[PDB]
């Protein structure tokens, strides 16, 4: 057994932790979002009738959250 | 220029399964034509030394 | 391994309208790698010993053995697998038996 | 100084033969051709002829001066791993260390403290033995050794302690 | 730059003055060593000790700039013809291969045809 | 069909080490031996469609 | 492999009596080369550097008018290669 | 579909009749991957597609055409060019990605034909460079950046070739 | 919108306590940067005015993101500064920002060029008092007169070109209505109207001639590290030079070309002398120098495909700057010298911090598409159909632009340090979330980089 070549290390460590923290918490809206392409319908392609030009969403075609 | 025994070896090729190297009757097929061929342009360039002795002597 | 990669285009070079001091300077080099791979085994391994420390280990760990011995099939079924198995256009080798199909191998001998 | 500048060149002359010959039983061979040619001159003591023949050591070693030679391993300079292999760490670092951290394994860190207490300690007493030497400039050529047995410590204390482990 | 022959051992003499040389030398070193040999022997300090002669030696570029120069002599217009010269170099190269170009536009096109990018 | 497949695998499992580099699950002396059991995978799985190009 | 403080002084002294030039009965380790047993002034350059050859190749120019004694020389690698802890 | 044209059918059809062996190995890791996990992602894409239900059909594409040209409208002002400026700009962000559909036409027949190259296909190869000689010529690319003032000049320029050439001829 | 949220930023650090004040500055500011994005980005074919010409849309300016996410920033790395001083030099010196940050949001908004021109120099009146206070080192005002003498100098021929333009030609103001201008019939007379547009923007974009105003800003340092990130948003902040050559002047480029050339030995001749300099933070001024060199090609050129690479440029380059000076300050806070060789060693006793030092340095380079190689290699692709001859030049600039990064890194990568016997703690949670933020967004401009150029992409 050695004393070995010491490092700060404790600074160096609870960096990495406090950043990881904080992206598992908003990874949860990253998760839903895997959810609202598989509950929610996304788009499908269709010829527009002389009704309505826009409602809520103007014109976007692909995901949920776009709209 | 050989095509049709060239194409032969690609039908091995085609049927090849696991263990493909057994396959020498179409591979010596390929070493036939284009020696033949290799011959033919050989014999090309002999008759350019051929004909060159000749208008020499006119 | 060697005549399934490195002969099949010194064969292959002979026969070309190219330029005849850049084929004559292949020729040489490829004579000349005999000598520094013999500079590896007469040089430091065959022999006597040079010692190069008082009391030195030298020994086989488990680790070395499982990596060297399978290194052992893609360094010597090179020339099965990979040279059969890939389709080639126009074959090389047809003319000079002396002088273009021997001198590749001879090379390597002289 | 004479003897200085033959023993630097017949240090070099020896290192620089291995690399022209392969086999150490050759080496031993013009190892002793090497010294019939210098104890001609040693037997006796010149000034003028002495020093014709250290510009004339010169010659003949330039002449084969360059084929590549041998260091063996971790050498001042030359090739392969001079300053390599050991990375190391200050000693400055090994009290920067943060609490909690510093608590796993205490034999280390307790240990290191009563070392460091005492060296804080011969800091006043090593300070006005330095100047005690005899120079009344600042120093000459090297530092001087220790004349007190009961404070000890010569001048530096942390010049030999802690330094690189590999 | 390199001699005949390499500089590292070669005109070496003892003699007197050369003697005396050595110890000019070492007197400085001995003296430069003792004041860094007292700063960092104490575990009161922690900090970067500064040396007289290293900020000399950023201050060598980063300053001395006007004080300077004031013995212009032909020197510095040597200076300025590798310096300004050179803009003018190019101005007979770009222009010669921009007049080719826009002749070929013309008359005779060498632009080619699968062309669209700017 | 397969071939699309199988071709994307091996791109997949050398970026998995890299991962899980980022803390995710902690990997104490297994990390250089992880490096080790992502490759010999990897090699099998490209072993298939160069088999398949020789067909 | 790690050296020890009682093997490099062992190391140290076979070295020096398969030497032929002194005497294996006549130094042993305290008795020093420079006094002692019977060594020339060219002779102390190439008996450091047949005990560099066997262990750590490191030998200094300053350092080798300083290191003579076997005793010494033993202290002195150790200390340059970091050994015995 | 519809709009990309590619080929019309692929053969691919295997005998295996020359030696006997363990069948075939690319054969047989075809049927056992089938099964394996490509059944299993089959069924979970399935099983999404009919979670949904439930969805919005949207207008997507929108319509407004021509609104007058650029090139009959003029004088500084901006109640009239202002409507005909933003047709020409967006003639000109379509036709970016009109020129990338038929050079993705010729992007199909390079790795289709393979050894062919360009022996064959030449359909896709003429549409090619017809289409980018009138890309250069009328939709700038030699007439700095984007600027439907300009195109009319452009344009123009063109056309004063036209009528200095023929009237010579 | 943007502005008022800005402006109520000043109330806030002065009704605070004491013990304060920077919480608030820092956490407030952030959640202003995130409503920049969420209604900028929305554009057309063409993109339509925001409202009355006060502040105005964004045609080709993904720009302004880059001054909304320096403006936490530069409050973070100048904790280390200012905290030794009284409570009342505190809210000074955060407010100097906030009017900084309030005009520096009105130039790139505003599509103007009468009104932009007063929020042109009014960016100069801020940075001024930043930079002749607080300097370490002596010759501030060496520096400080040298910041205005040089460009008030080239920007006061404004007033008789810009004005000079509206009472021929209509008027300039919303440059949407800027379809008036005819081209330029190239006279004597009309040399000095394309010269005094130009030399404005010549000196705060810097060259080889003119190009001294930029070194003595950044060897002086103003206060720690964090001013010099908006000595790196004036650089950026003479993007007026997109819209004048493009409308004001479109046929006129053969005066363009002498100003192509002076630019072209601006690479060379800047990046020599980035190789052998002594001060840390002297190697990133000289860098900054060919870095936005290359921008000034591009323009210059007026081809489609240059703006794209010209866009791009004025992104990278003021997230990757800004970065290394960040790690600059972090070495001036430990050695308290700006000196390359007195400051040495890295991974010994900056284990975390030297793999930051890795990432900036190899963004100066061209690395898998984060936003350098969409910007550097778009321009030398473009100067190919201006003249075969200039990838020659150019070639061996990208040989030296190596040279800058890692000359920086083998002069720290020695783990000596025998002098130096500060730096105990490596770096604090602030200083690694410094070196995070600044390269973390254009990891993320990897998978859409078209908010990083859009002059009609």
């Amino acid at each position: 057994r050695l004393f070995i070549i010491k490092p700060s290390g404790f600074y160096d460590k609870r960096f990495l932790k406090l950043l990881r923290f904080y992206i598992l918490l908003t990874g949860i809206p990253v998760a839903i979002g895997i959810t609202l392409i598989n509950v929610x319908x996304x788009x499908x392609x269709x010829x527009x009738x002389x009704x309505x030009x826009x409602x809520x969403x103007x014109x976007x075609x692909x995901x949920x959250x776009x709209x | 220029y050989c095509a049709h025994y060239l194409i032969r070896f690609l039908k091995c090729k085609r049927d090849s399964f696991p263990n493909f190297l057994a396959c020498k009757h179409e591979r010596h097929d390929w070493d036939y034509c284009e020696h033949l061929d290799y011959v033919k342009r050989m014999k090309e360039f002999e008759r350019e030394r051929r004909l060159l002795q000749r208008k020499k002597r006119r | 391994t060697g005549f399934y990669s490195k002969d099949l285009i010194i064969e292959a070079a002979n026969t070309s309208y190219t330029n005849a001091w850049a084929l004559l300077m292949t020729l040489i080099a490829t004579s000349f790698t005999a000598i520094y791979s013999t500079r590896i085994i007469f040089f430091a391994l065959l022999g006597q010993p040079r010692f190069p420390t008082l009391v030195n280990i030298n020994e086989n760990n488990p680790l070395l053995i499982n990596s060297i011995k399978r290194l052992l099939i893609g360094s010597l079924f090179a020339g099965y697998i990979i040279s059969n198995n890939i389709p080639p256009t126009t074959i090389p080798q047809m003319t000079m038996p002396y002088y273009l199909k021997t001198t590749a191998l001879i090379v390597t001998i002289l | 100084t004479h003897q200085q500048k033959v023993l630097r060149l017949y240090k070099r002359a020896l290192r620089h033969l291995e690399s022209w010959c392969i086999h150490r039983d050759k080496y031993r061979y013009f190892a002793c051709l090497l010294r019939a040619r210098f104890d001609e001159h040693k037997n006796e003591k010149d000034m003028v002829k002495a020093t014709q023949l250290l510009r004339e050591a010169e010659e003949e070693f330039w002449h084969g001066q360059h084929p590549q030679p041998y260091i063996f391993p971790e050498s001042p300079g030359g090739t392969s791993y001079e300053r390599y292999e050991c990375y190391k760490v200050p000693e400055w670092c090994l009290d920067d260390w943060h609490p909690s951290e510093k608590a796993m394994y205490p034999d280390y860190f307790a240990k290191r403290e009563q070392w460091k207490k005492l060296r804080r300690e011969s800091w006043e007493r090593e300070v006005x033995x330095x100047x005690x030497x005899x120079x009344x400039x600042x120093x000459x050529x090297x530092x001087x050794x220790x004349x007190x047995x009961x404070x000890x410590x010569x001048x530096x204390x942390x010049x030999x302690x802690x330094x690189x482990x590999x | 730059x390199x001699x005949x022959x390499x500089x590292x051992x070669x005109x070496x003499x003892x003699x007197x003055x050369x003697x005396x040389x050595q110890a000019e030398r070492l007197a400085i070193r001995s003296r430069l060593k003792r004041e860094y040999q007292l700063q960092y022997y104490d575990p009161s300090r922690r900090g970067v000790i500064e040396d007289p002669a290293l900020v000399r030696w950023t201050y060598a570029r980063s300053a001395n700039i006007y004080p300077n120069f004031r013995p212009n002599t032909k020197t510095s217009l040597l200076g300025a013809l590798f310096g300004i010269g050179p803009l003018v170099f190019w101005y007979y190269v770009f222009k010669t291969d921009r007049d080719r170009k826009e002749k070929l536009i013309q008359e005779g096109k060498l632009d080619r045809t699968f062309n669209i990018s700017y | 069909n397969m071939f699309s497949s199988l071709s994307l695998v091996t791109l997949l499992l050398l970026t998995m080490p890299i991962m899980m580099m980022s803390f995710n699950t902690y990997k104490p002396s297994n990390y250089p031996l992880y490096v080790k059991t992502a490759i010999s995978y990897a090699f099998i799985t490209s072993m298939i469609p160069t088999m398949m190009f020789i067909h | 492999p790690p050296l020890t403080l009682e093997g490099i002084k062992d190391r140290v002294l076979y070295v020096l009596k398969l030497y032929d030039k002194i005497d294996p009965e006549k130094l042993s380790v305290n008795s020093h080369f420079m006094k002692d047993l019977g060594l020339d002034s060219l002779d102390q350059v190439e008996i450091i550097m047949a005990m560099e050859d066997e262990f750590g190749f490191e030998i200094p120019d300053i350092d080798a008018e300083k290191l003579m004694c076997p005793q010494e020389i033993v202290d002195y690698i150790a200390d340059k290669k970091d050994v015995y802890e | 579909x519809x709009x990309x044209x590619x080929x019309x059918x692929x053969x691919x059809x295997x005998x295996x009749x020359x030696x006997x062996x363990x069948x075939x190995x690319x054969x047989x890791x075809x049927x056992x991957x089938x099964x394996x996990x490509x059944x299993x992602x089959x069924x979970x894409x399935x099983x999404x597609x009919x979670x949904x239900x439930x969805x919005x059909x949207x207008x997507x594409x929108x319509x407004x055409x021509x609104x007058x040209x650029x090139x009959x409208c003029q004088e500084k002002d901006v109640l009239c060019m202002f409507e005909a400026e933003m047709q020409w700009r967006r003639d000109y962000k379509v036709d970016q990605e009109i020129v990338n559909i038929i050079q993705e036409r010729l992007k199909a027949c390079q790795q289709r034909e393979g050894e062919s190259h360009r022996q064959n296909c030449a359909k896709e190869l003429e549409q090619f460079t017809q289409v980018v000689k009138a890309y250069q010529d009328r939709y700038x690319x030699x007439x700095x950046x984007x600027x439907x003032x300009x195109x009319x000049x452009x344009x123009x320029x063109x056309x004063x070739x036209x009528x200095x050439x023929x009237x010579x001829x | 919108k943007y502005i008022i949220p800005t402006i109520m930023l000043m109330p806030l650090t002065w009704l605070s306590k004491n013990n304060m004040i920077w919480v608030n500055s820092t956490a407030h500011s952030l959640l202003i940067s995130f409503t920049s994005l969420l209604l900028m980005n929305q554009f057309g074919d063409n993109s339509l005015n925001f409202s009355l010409l006060f502040f105005s849309d964004s045609l080709s300016t993904p720009l302004l993101i880059l001054t909304m996410w320096l403006l936490p920033l530069m409050l973070m790395a100048s904790q280390h500064h200012l905290s030794k001083e009284n409570l009342t030099r505190k809210k000074l010196f955060i407010t100097m920002l906030i009017s900084l940050q309030l005009f520096l949001i009105m130039t790139f908004t505003a599509m103007e060029l009468i009104l932009f021109y007063i929020l042109f120099e009014a960016t100069l009146v801020p940075t001024l008092i930043i930079i002749t206070r607080w300097g370490n080192q002596t010759e501030r005002l060496n520096a400080g007169l040298y910041f205005l003498f040089y460009t008030l100098a080239g920007s006061l021929p404004l007033l008789v070109a810009l004005i000079y333009i509206q009472n021929t030609v209509g008027s300039l103001n919303f440059l949407m209505l800027q379809y008036w201008v005819q081209p330029v019939h190239n006279s004597w007379s009309n040399v000095f109207m394309w010269l005094a547009c130009m030399m404005a923007f010549m000196v705060k974009m810097p060259l080889y001639g003119l190009h001294l105003w930029l070194p003595k800003a950044h060897v002086e340092a103003p206060i720690a590290g964090s001013m010099v990130l908006a000595a790196v948003l004036l650089k950026l902040g003479g993007y007026g030079m997109l819209r004048i050559t493009l409308i004001l002047n479109p046929m006129t480029d053969f005066m363009a070309y002498p100003f192509i050339m002076l630019s072209l030995w601006g690479m060379i001749m800047t990046s020599s002398i980035c190789l052998r300099q002594t001060d840390l933070k002297s190697l990133i001024a000289y860098s900054s120098v060919s870095h936005m060199a290359l921008v000034i090609v591009a323009i210059l050129i007026q081809t489609p495909w240059s703006y794209m690479g010209a866009t791009a440029l004025m992104i990278a380059h003021g997230l990757t700057s800004s970065m290394l000076f960040c790690l600059a300050n972090s070495n001036y806070e430990r050695i308290h010298s700006r000196t390359m060789i007195l400051a040495r060693g890295l991974q010994t006793l900056l284990p975390l911090m030297a793999t930051w030092w890795l990432l900036a340095s190899l963004t100066n380079l061209a690395l898998p598409p984060t936003i350098n190689l969409i910007g550097e290699l778009f321009v030398v692709m473009s100067t190919f159909s201006w003249s075969n001859i200039t990838i020659i030049l150019m070639g061996v600039n990208m040989v030296i632009t190596a040279l800058y990064s890692l000359y920086m890194l083998i002069m720290t990568q020695r783990g000596k340090y025998t002098y130096h016997i500060n730096n105990i703690s490596p770096s604090f949670t602030r200083e690694n979330a410094l070196m995070s933020l600044h390269i973390l967004p254009l990891l993320l401009l990897t998978l859409n980089p078209k908010i990083i150029l859009g002059p009609l992409y």
